């Protein structure tokens, strides 16, 4: 029902930083494949509220255990592979319509509990060099992480 | 438009690219292109910066030639890199520890904004060298042509032979160079170093390189002059050393220890080409 009128789920993704600058990394379940926590806004909530309700969910993290940073100023958008479309569900999603935020994590790594839901999006996380998602993530949202660490960098960078 | 800087260090041009934050393949097509001084950009060498193979590394970086090929020389661009992953802000560490080609370093950006690179510790084995003689000599006696000379001999991962001149202005690097550089007792040649011993920690430099002859900033000729130098008494534990291409500083605590070298890299010029 979220799904806007060109396809696109509107969607909220997290950069957790620590204080070396280094971000949170996350291995999706049961995947040899990483990324960083994304998920669905839900009619009802702001792009804030749905990031910190899915930055529970995902990461197991309060809203003690974090600050926002930034955010990103517009939205960022990425189309699935036509191959990962699933076009006998209506309405269709062909693409995440993004908001980004920087958090810093405050709280001490052992608040980070990747299994506070009973259906987990992860099931490990590491700390990673600043750049190294922009090479590591998947390919169609290459194009968004690239943008999103540009964009972040120089806040990161002052800590 | 893909946003470059022009940067010069160790004597040479380099076209520097962040592919960090811009999307740019660089096949050799494309290299070739911006090689073009007319069509292109024009550069000696070009310089990709991009995001590191490995989570605990902060940047990788590749080397290009103008015939579009991989180039991997040991430490090759290290300073523009690190100068210029600080100046584009895509980094603000001080410490940046780096893969390329030869593998990984780590690079510190000084505080007058010079990088120094850590070359290892030279080793004075002869069979290291490879160098023919018994044992591990301070100074070295040898016959080129109708001559006799005294020499030092040290290993940086390649081969060094160190004379000392009295004036690199006079020395006859264009004879004594050609005869030392495959000379019998260097059966993979060496790199020729004439130094003129100016003060305990200040040398004038030129290298008659293994192969290539003449160059104008050769590192790894700087620091074996300096490690022979002070490996033979004549030298303090930081030296700086005048080569024709510019001004390095060589640090080393003698055996036990590392050697660093430490240079600039100048900022020339930044600029955009439509791709
Ligand atoms: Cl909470
Ligand atoms: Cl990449
Ligand atoms: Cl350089
Ligand atoms: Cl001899
Ligand atoms: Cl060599
Ligand atoms: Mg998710
Ligand atoms: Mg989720
Ligand atoms: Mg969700």
């Amino acid at each position: 029902s979220m799904i806007d009128d060109d396809g696109y789920r509107p969607n909220v993704g997290i950069v957790i930083c620590n204080r070396q600058g280094q971000v949170m990394w996350a291995r999706r379940f049961g995947q040899h494949s990483w990324q960083f926590p994304q998920g669905g806004i839900n009619p009802g909530e702001s792009a804030e509220q749905a990031m910190y309700r899915e930055l529970f969910e995902e990461v197991g993290l309060s809203r003690k255990d974090v600050r926002i940073l930034a955010s990103t100023r517009n939205w960022l958008r990425y189309k699935l592979p036509k191959r990962l479309v699933r076009w006998d569900t209506k309405p269709v999603c062909i693409g995440q319509k993004q908001k980004w935020f920087l958090l810093q994590l405050v709280s001490g790594d052992a608040e980070i509990n990747m299994q506070t839901s009973s259906t987990p999006e992860f099931d490990g996380w590491r700390w990673v060099s600043y750049w190294y998602p922009v090479r590591q993530v998947v390919s169609f949202k290459r194009d968004v992480y690239r943008r999103v660490m540009k964009e972040f960098a120089s806040v990161v960078m002052s800590l | 438009s893909m946003q470059f800087s022009k940067m010069h260090g160790l004597g040479n041009d380099f076209m520097v690219v962040d592919a960090v934050t811009q999307n740019v393949f660089f096949s050799p097509e494309l290299i070739r292109r911006l090689a073009d001084r007319h069509l292109g950009v024009g550069f000696d060498q070009l310089l990709v910066v991009e995001p590191p193979y490995d989570p605990e590394l902060d940047f990788h970086y590749r080397i290009f030639n103008a015939d579009g090929s991989e180039v991997a020389q040991c430490g090759n661009g290290a300073r523009c890199f690190a100068r210029f992953v600080r100046l584009k802000g895509l980094t603000n560490k001080r410490d940046i520890r780096v893969s390329t080609a030869n593998g990984r370093m780590v690079l510190t950006v000084t505080d007058d904004d010079l990088v120094r690179v850590n070359m290892g510790e030279p080793n004075f084995e002869p069979s290291a060298v490879p160098f023919r003689a018994n044992k591990a000599e301070k100074t070295y006696i040898m016959r080129a042509a109708e001559q006799t000379i005294l020499c030092g001999v040290v290993s940086m991962g390649n081969p060094h032979c160190v004379i000392q001149v009295d004036d690199v202005d006079t020395a006859a690097v264009e004879t004594l160079g050609p005869v030392l550089e495959s000379h019998e007792r260097f059966p993979e040649r060496a790199n020729i170093g004439f130094m003129q011993v100016v003060k305990r920690e200040h040398i004038r430099l030129r290298v008659y390189e293994r192969g290539a002859g003449e160059t104008q900033a050769c590192g790894s000729g700087a620091c074996a002059a300096v490690a022979v130098g002070i490996q033979q008494g004549l030298l303090a534990e930081e030296v700086r050393v005048e080569l024709p291409g510019g001004r390095l500083d060589i640090a080393w605590k003698g055996p036990g220890h590392p050697l660093y070298m430490t240079g600039p890299a100048v900022h020339v010029y930044d600029g955009f080409i439509h791709l």
